[PDB]
């Protein structure tokens, strides 16, 4: 009966909109659009295979290093090439680094503040929210005098009237839950965030030469010239650097973003109970670790009807029961071609209409897997492990599930898991094993440059006639990430990439079923139509990234 | 005291310029926002959405008329009459002509607002433009790269509010202390070039001993910028012609983006 | 009598052996013995006099920095050079953050193991450490959680069986009066240090070029190029990454080292009435902010009689009452000429016969202000701000004695402060003051840009015949500094140094009179001759520098 | 889990080298001494003195004889039989020989015990001279500079731990990571060198411009080192010529302390 837009939603990557039909206080039925187009896909046609990395890296800033390193892979499985095992060990370690740095910018500063009032802090005694945290957990900065010194900050910010950032948020909102004290808590964690994430990039920067935008990967491996003796080239001084920086992250994931996970958990129960985006997940296999593109640390696969029992196993990027199963439709989108178009064969022609309930209304595409709507992201990674039986992912849930347990008395199922708190968890619990990824990656690269093996790079041989059709798979921060190249007669003729947000905030596809996000919102309880608090909450555990889904 | 207010725009952006600040050491993007300025509009970061963050806007384009330095990132798509970029029902550009009419100063962050950078390359499917081109009548400070270095923007801003006027410019208003010389005019390979010292493929010997990365297509030679000199992340020796990359070019407009990875500075 | 030997003397600069002849349990006498010589003065001379204070810097690399400013206001002096504004703001960030980082380190890294028992800290517990410090500090990593991280470093070191550093220190000796808590949060506060110096010396590194050693002087200003719009100088960005830096060290200064230094205090309260050095006191006013070499912030002058109203205010550099008095006597070292030397007309010729009792026992020379001993150093220069009413000082002390009022129910009176750990508390009052003229150096630097002047050298004028003498004095974290330069004919014919330890740690002089290092053993309680930790307390409070001393 | 051992003895020392370890960052200071080495002596640090702290020396010389790394800075002064230098009674120069017979691995840390230094100077008062001259017939790895950069001692040391062998050494034993270039072979100032831009007096336009140092003297061309590459203090852009003034060849052996500041250096 009522009807509201979200536009702009705040606190993602991008430009978001999102319309709800509101009956009886609850969501009946939602839109996802994607506001912006580039022609990313466009822009890339026509050039030398390997210069696309450095072009369609610029689809994203937030996912920087995802693109880049997915283009090479798409090229590199066009052409053939076995990536030096050097190169997958420094790709691994960028991924990893800059995949901790997006997951806590994620929870603390694009989602803390849909959970905890900034308001309510202000009132907090800090010596009480110092006392709660007592046997929860061992952080250095948990002190009532931390505490003071943060509450302190937000009194100012208050007293001189320009909030700026922090201005007309949801203060005092119905479902605003957290106690004073905890408030107080989570703000002195999002500043703490900000010292952690800055480590994570420091990672990144040391191996890609900066960050945002990486600038050293190759169609055949990395740019980074290994030679313990040699100057002004990745030695082991400069190794030992990116080490300091790895050892800095483990604590703050450990003892504070994995035990916030839970504390907000304990406070908004029912979130465990609403949100589910789909019954089917897909994730890809991630960080290979031989000279072959596989080896994989961590498993992907594909999960039906809810149901961990289905998973069908994914080990290798060249999987031909994922490649065939993967088309995209503009049946709902502003493009010209509507029939469902495998990413080889796609085409991105631009058919702005304006919006329509019923008819094309977002720049996203619609992705189906063997014509399914499929969540991806961090849940999907979390079940597909879960389903593999991987005790690393079991454990780490278990310490999330024992302090929530410890803090309610409750416990969590696996069926609570398909949920807005449940896809939160699945981006802690994939933080928390990318420290052992770096760890591991690092340690392994140490080894192998000992052994006297400095490879880094081999040329490709990309034929001047013939063509060549190539994808590259990779487990992005919002999920499954593919890059689609063909080449023909030395260039590129069509380009294609299905983003993980373009899954997820994907429009209604050919056959009317809506995409994750527009299923994620119906039941969604609204207290107030005109500040829809409860929508962006359920969106931002999605972690959207627009950019990213239209490209 | 008062802190002096910002309102940032983000157009056709990926949001790499507004990630360049979680880099930032001097100020830490909390120190800014907490100290520096009133950061009064971001949708990255604002707690407002939708309507409440509308009103935000409305409310500091009026509080603070003729006080607010106005910042864009991304490019302006001008094809079919804005439709490639609407944020709350309008195109893009009618939101950064409306804020720049009461703006004491205009940045653009970034290649794609600088000169249209990528969003703009090949057959520019959406006609972007830089914000010079969709504000004439304004000077716009021009603080180019894909992202460039948080500091040639933070250091920009800290002139304006210490010294009340802009940083000395030059031609093409970019700050003359991050882009008043080329990269190879103060590149620490330069002795290499000059000796005919050069890498000629990633992992050869020549790349392994740090030599010069013009036969790899190093644009150094035709780049304006810091990238040698201030470099990023405030680790030390972190640039891409340091971990063993050619400079792309991606500050200049028509070598970025336009001129192949491994095409040579003086080829067209 | 029982005669006892220190050698080496460790947790000091450089090369100490101290001797004491001990009756009924008591040092009765005391011989202080420099055992390294270099010939520094000699190596500097004939060579053009704006090379020196890249060589004389090489005095000491603890105390770096502050031969070359001392070096380059000798050559000033003698040249009748008026120094740059903006050279003199630049001189002063360095010489007050090198200072910092000093005190900070002398205060853990070097003293703290004399007055802290690490093995008693193992039996410390954290909750009871952390909750004693409740309304003493608002420093916010004194939690409970932080000090078990600092106990489980102890813990692992202990069970490592691999104490290095750390092995066969004065754990258990009776004179160790803290309780294992205060042993613990000493212990935390000695880790925490370590940080702070490090963003003490970054200051120091973005103006000197580096640290230790730094390389932006000049006989006539700076080197650094002031050019708020250049590409590779000293511009706005650079400035703003210098103030981020000074703005970190404030905290750790006032909630941990002052109050460490209340808390050291009122555990050992008999230090405060034994070691007294001297009854004149010696300090240089220091910071000139004007055009001229003077508006000095910080006053200097002359104590007699332990008597603070004999006050003789010095606030120049040029003052001859100060430069006529200084001489020194080789009588008891081991150089040639023995009678008192004034400065200019100073000879080092080595004469080593080794050690007598009653003869030559150091290379270290004997100073006298008009034939007077006196004891330079940070109890020096707190005593002659306190004598000139500087506000600021008395409200620094005050701060310091009012948590050692809160902790004991005793105060502190002036009569105190000639002693052990009244030398400790104006090492602190120094190193908090400090920080005020990094904030106020910083913006008079900044505005003074903003008006337009970027100076930074005058270019010296040295005639290529003629005689010119100067005399360059600076207030070192040790004391008045200075050295001494004769141009002859375009090069140095004389140079000397007068090093704050010469003064302190000088061995018997003209007229037999003991140095400060000397008397102040006189009464110091020995509970095991072979285990001289009470010597060693009162003679690190000094903050020794042999290689300062001998040069 | 066992800690390599390390002995540090200091000769003729200013205490720069030992200083320079205070500034690391990888590891820190704290880092190295708990975690990557068991520092078994060293007089600024140690909790010992006197009797004790040389009973911690023999202990350690004895349990951990053919293990231990032996590093010494300052220079050697054998001028009168030793006695420039006497720690406990006797000539530094024994306490050296003595410690030298069970070294795994021998470090000469800073310019005064690499070559004799600012110690060995001018008339050479003591007949100071470096650690290679008093251990003939011994493996001495140089790592000078006044002080050196702390990370090219501890990468040195961290090979040495980690690959259980020392880095490669050039001609005179100094790691090639570090020392293998001259400064003015990789130095960001080489453009304006080649073009004729130089600074010429200490406040002057070229030197505001940030243009080569030659002509105030810069050792830059006579001095091997990694000063424009690694730098100092791990915060970005610190080195003594960024910093505006010339390189005085600290690192080199007939330049640093014996030619003039601004004494030109000749070039190859
Ligand atoms: N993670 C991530 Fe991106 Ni801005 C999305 N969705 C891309 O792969
Ligand atoms: N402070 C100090 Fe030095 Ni190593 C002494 N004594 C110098 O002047
Ligand atoms: S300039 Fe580069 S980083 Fe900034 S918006 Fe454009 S593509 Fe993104
Ligand atoms: S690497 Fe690039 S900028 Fe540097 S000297 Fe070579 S061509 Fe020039
Ligand atoms: S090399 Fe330099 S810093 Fe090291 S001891 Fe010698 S003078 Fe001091
Ligand atoms: S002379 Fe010095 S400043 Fe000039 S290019 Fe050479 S090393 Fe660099
Ligand atoms: S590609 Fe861009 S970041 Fe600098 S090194 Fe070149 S201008
Ligand atoms: S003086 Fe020394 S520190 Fe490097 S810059 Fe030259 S070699
Ligand atoms: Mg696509
Ligand atoms: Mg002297």
């Amino acid at each position: 009966s009522q009807r509201i837009t979200i536009d702009p939603v705040t606190r993602i990557e991008g430009h978001l909109r999102i319309d709800c039909e509101i009956e009886n206080g609850v969501v009946s039925k939602a839109w996802a659009s994607g506001t912006m187009w580039r022609g990313m896909e466009e822009i890339v046609k026509n050039r030398d295979p390997r210069d696309a990395w450095m072009i369609v890296q610029r689809i994203c800033g937030v996912c920087t290093t995802t693109h880049a390193i997915s283009s090479v892979r798409a090229a590199e499985s066009a052409l053939n090439i076995d990536v030096p095992v050097n190169a997958q060990y420094i790709r691994n370690i960028i991924l990893a680094a800059h995949t901790t740095h997006d997951h806590i910018v994620h929870f603390y500063q694009l989602s803390a503040l849909d959970w905890v009032d900034i308001t309510s802090a202000l009132k907090a005694d800090p010596a009480k929210a110092s006392a709660m945290l007592n046997g929860v957990s061992t952080w250095h900065l948990n002190s009532a005098e931390e505490f003071t010194k943060v509450q302190n900050k937000i009194k100012d910010l208050v007293a001189s009237g320009q909030l700026g950032i922090f201005a007309n948020g949801c203060w005092g909102h119905p479902a605003m839950q957290l106690p004073p004290e905890v408030n107080l808590i989570a703000v002195a964690h999002y500043l703490q965030a900000l010292e952690c994430q800055r480590d994570a990039n420091r990672v990144v920067a040391l191996l890609g030469g900066k960050t945002p935008h990486i600038q050293n990967l190759a169609v055949g491996g990395v740019a980074n010239p290994i030679n313990l003796d040699g100057l002004g080239v990745l030695n082991l001084e400069r190794l030992m650097y990116i080490k300091s920086f790895i050892d800095k992250l483990s604590d703050f994931v450990e003892q504070v973003y994995k035990v916030d996970t839970a504390v907000i958990a304990a406070f908004y129960p029912e979130w465990l109970e609403r949100g589910q985006g789909a019954v089917n997940y897909l994730s890809a296999p991630e960080f290979p670790t031989d000279g072959k593109n596989g080896s994989f640390l961590f498993p992907g696969g594909y999960i039906t009807d809810a149901d961990l029992s289905t998973y069908r196993p994914i080990t290798s990027h060249s999987d031909e029961y994922l490649i065939k199963g993967i088309q995209e439709s503009a049946k709902h989108a502003w493009y010209k071609d509507e029939a469902p178009q495998a990413p080889w064969e796609g085409t991105t022609v631009p058919d702005y209409t304006g919006w329509s309930d019923d008819g094309k209304y977002s720049w996203v595409k619609a992705p189906t897997f063997y014509g399914k709507t499929v969540e991806v992201g961090p849940l999907a990674n979390m079940l597909c492990k879960l389903a593999a039986k991987r005790e690393s992912t079991h454990a780490k849930l278990n310490e999330i599930v024992a302090i929530y347990t410890k803090l309610t008395g409750k416990t969590i199922e696996v069926a609570q898991l398909h949920s807005t708190l449940g896809r939160i968890i699945g981006r802690t619990v994939h933080c928390c094993e990318l420290q052992n990824v770096l760890q591991d990656q690092y340690n392994a690269l140490i080894v192998n440059i000992g052994k006297g093996d400095h490879t880094t790079f081999v040329k490709p041989d990309i034929p001047a006639t013939g063509e060549f059709k190539g994808v590259g798979f990779l487990e992005a921060p919002r999920g499954m990430l593919s890059h689609w190249m063909v080449i023909k007669d030395g260039i590129i003729s069509n380009y294609q990439a299905v983003v993980p947000s373009t899954w997820n905030s994907g429009p209604r596809n050919f056959n009317d079923e809506v995409g994750p996000y527009e299923r994620s919102l119906v039941g969604t309880p609204i207290a107030d139509p005109n500040k829809p608090l409860e929508v962006v909450r359920t969106i931002h555990s999605f972690d959207p990234c627009m950019s990213c889904a239209v490209h | 005291p008062q802190r002096p207010p910002v309102i940032w725009i983000g157009a056709q952006e990926c949001t790499g310029c507004t990630e360049s600040l979680l880099r930032a050491t001097h100020p830490t993007v909390e120190n800014l926002v907490l100290e520096t300025i009133s950061l009064e509009y971001h949708e990255v970061l604002s707690a407002a959405f939708g309507h409440q963050v509308e009103e935000n806007k409305h409310n500091a384009l009026e509080k603070y008329k003729g006080q607010y330095v106005l910042v864009v990132d991304g490019s302006i798509p001008l094809k079919d009459n804005g439709i490639y970029c609407m944020v709350a029902g309008e195109p893009i550009v009618d939101h950064i002509r409306r804020a720049a009419e009461g703006a004491a100063a205009i940045i653009a962050i970034g290649s794609c607002a600088a000169w249209g950078g990528v969003a703009a390359a090949g057959v520019n499917p959406t006609g972007a433009v830089g914000l010079q081109e969709v504000l004439p009548g304004k000077t716009i400070i021009n603080i180019p790269g894909c992202p460039p270095n948080p500091h040639n923007f933070l250091a920009t801003v800290a002139h304006i509010i210490t010294y009340g006027k802009p940083p000395k410019l030059d031609a093409k208003n970019r700050p003359t202390f991050a882009y008043g010389r080329l990269i190879h005019e103060h590149c620490e390979r330069r002795p290499h070039f000059d000796a005919g010292r050069f890498a000629k493929e990633f992992g050869d010997e020549g790349h392994r001993e740090g030599w010069c990365l013009y036969h790899l297509g190093c644009k150094g030679p035709e780049t304006y910028g810091n990238c040698s000199t201030l470099q990023f992340c405030d680790v030390g020796g972190v640039w891409p012609v340091a971990i063993g990359h050619p400079c792309y070019g991606c500050n200049e407009e028509g070598i970025g983006f336009h001129k192949g990875i491994h095409q040579l500075a003086h080829v067209e």
